[PDB]
RNA sequence: AUU
């Protein structure tokens, strides 16, 4: 509708995450148009700019020295415009990691460059962003199954190293998207589909996961909440917004100092799970932040 | 020993760029334009966008010659001064971000470039009420 | 998906 311009994006409605739909082509009345950025911005500047925008109005926890691990940070440019809007957003301090396939110049304290299977860290995180997209996926299209390659690696990432209230923003699109992932989705206090404004004429979307539960609120039928998704893409046009990116006064993540504890499995009770569920507290280990990627030896 | 001495007489990454822009070559491209107010500081390097009016500002990293040359930085710790933070370019000079960081030098006093910001060398104001 |  009108009202919607003026959002960084729309996030989908509940009631469509509790449809049982049948999958099909996703169909938007505006596919490919481009909105109007500001001068000399480049997209994915205003795509995170908006994602960020969005996510400030959330739950998330933000400790002292937050954990944040960026993958998909690279460009066919070269440099990592998501991670400089990252840095722009997270308070000064917060650790900021990012990684891709391919080599990239990063604001990021660390980049870690190879496929994302390769990463390792014995530390758990408070946020994970992705905007892995597979190549394979836009040349050569296929029946739409659910995909696994990132994908298998993200979901198991979720599992063993995101902090419990700990939360994600992974890219998603008609063709490139998890069944598992979705089912993740049912293990977070929250969850949602979010659009930016200034790409709404793209399938693209950030499957959002608010407060790490550590297991699952709802059971959730991954290839049904896809055909879900896209029926929402299909029957809602967005028009085409920049109008979010002029007014950056209120940007910046507050820095709400949530408490970081390394309580056990057999010490979350229900009243832990409400405090994880209000972006009130962080379950993890404080421990020295240590990663790696793999590097494959051979002559 | 013999190996520094002949790096520190032949790869010189600042003197090339000022040479290839000198010919008329098209300055570095893909720097980071952010976001932000335009109503900040306008230091020069920030660890937040504090573009003035008159200035825009970047993601440090993309606009560091070193950095996207995938060379080292021209000092012992090859620390940068650009990555993480954010530059403040003069909108004038916007067209190359690169170019501008490495011809001037910003004041260890105020923090502002020098000839684009830095008032330390004018003369005393009478005093205000 | 890197307008
Ligand atoms: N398995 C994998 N491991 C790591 N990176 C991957 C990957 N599959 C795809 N990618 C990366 O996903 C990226 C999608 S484009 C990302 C744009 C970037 N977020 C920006 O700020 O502009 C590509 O750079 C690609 O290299
Ligand atoms: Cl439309
Ligand atoms: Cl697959
Ligand atoms: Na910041
Ligand atoms: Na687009
Ligand atoms: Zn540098
Ligand atoms: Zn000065």
């Amino acid at each position: 509708n009108s009202s919607q311009a003026w959002q960084p994006g729309v996030a989908m409605p509940n009631l469509y995450k509790m449809q049982r739909m049948l999958l099909e082509k996703c169909d938007l009345q505006n596919y490919g148009d481009s909105a109007t950025l500001p001068k000399g911005i480049m997209m994915n500047v205003a795509k995170y700019t908006q994602l960020c925008q969005y996510l400030n109005t959330l739950t998330l926890a933000v400790p002292y020295n937050m954990r944040v691990i960026h993958f998909g940070a690279g460009s066919d440019k070269g440099v990592a415009p998501g991670t400089a809007v990252l840095r722009q957003w997270l308070p000064t301090g917060t650790l900021l990691v990012d990684s891709d396939l391919n080599d990239f110049v990063s604001d990021a304290d660390s980049t870690l460059i190879g496929d994302c299977a390769t990463v390792h860290t014995a530390n758990k995180w408070d946020l994970i962003i992705s905007d892995m997209y597979d190549p394979k996926t836009k040349n050569v299209t296929k029946e739409n199954d659910s995909k696994e390659g990132f994908f298998t690696y993200i979901c198991g990432f979720i599992q063993q190293k995101l902090a419990l209230g700990g939360s994600v923003a992974i890219k998603i699109t008609e063709h490139s998207w998890n069944a598992d992932l979705y089912k993740l989705m049912g293990h977070f206090a929250w969850w949602t589909a979010f659009v930016t404004n200034v790409n709404a004429s793209s399938s693209e979307a950030f499957l959002i996961g608010c407060n790490y539960l550590g297991k699952p609120r709802e059971q959730i039928d991954g290839y049904v909440m896809h055909a879900n998704y896209i029926f929402w893409r299909n029957t809602n046009p967005i028009q085409l917004s920049s109008y979010s990116l002029f007014d950056m006064s209120k940007f910046p993540l507050k820095l709400r100092g949530t408490a970081v504890m390394s309580l056990k499995e057999g010490q979350i009770n229900d009243m832990i799970l409400s405090l994880l569920s209000k972006g009130r507290l962080i379950i993890r280990e404080n421990n020295r932040v240590v990663i790696s990627s793999d590097v494959l030896v051979n002559n | 020993s013999t190996v520094l001495s002949f790096c520190a007489f032949a790869v010189d990454a600042a003197k090339a760029y000022k040479d290839y822009l000198a010919s008329g070559g098209q300055p570095i491209t893909n720097c980071v334009k952010m976001l932000c107010t335009h109503t900040g500081t306008g230091q020069a390097i920030t660890v937040t966008p504090e573009a003035n009016m008159d200035q825009e500002s970047f993601g440090g990293a993309s606009c560091c010659l070193y950095c996207r040359c995938h060379i080292d930085h021209p000092n012992p710790k090859g620390f940068c001064d650009l990555k993480g933070k954010y530059v403040q370019i003069p909108t004038t000079c916007a067209n190359d971000p690169v170019g501008f960081t490495l011809k001037n030098t910003v004041c260890t006093v105020c923090g502002m470039w020098k000839g684009y910001g830095c008032s330390c060398d004018q003369l005393r104001e009478p005093m205000l009420q």
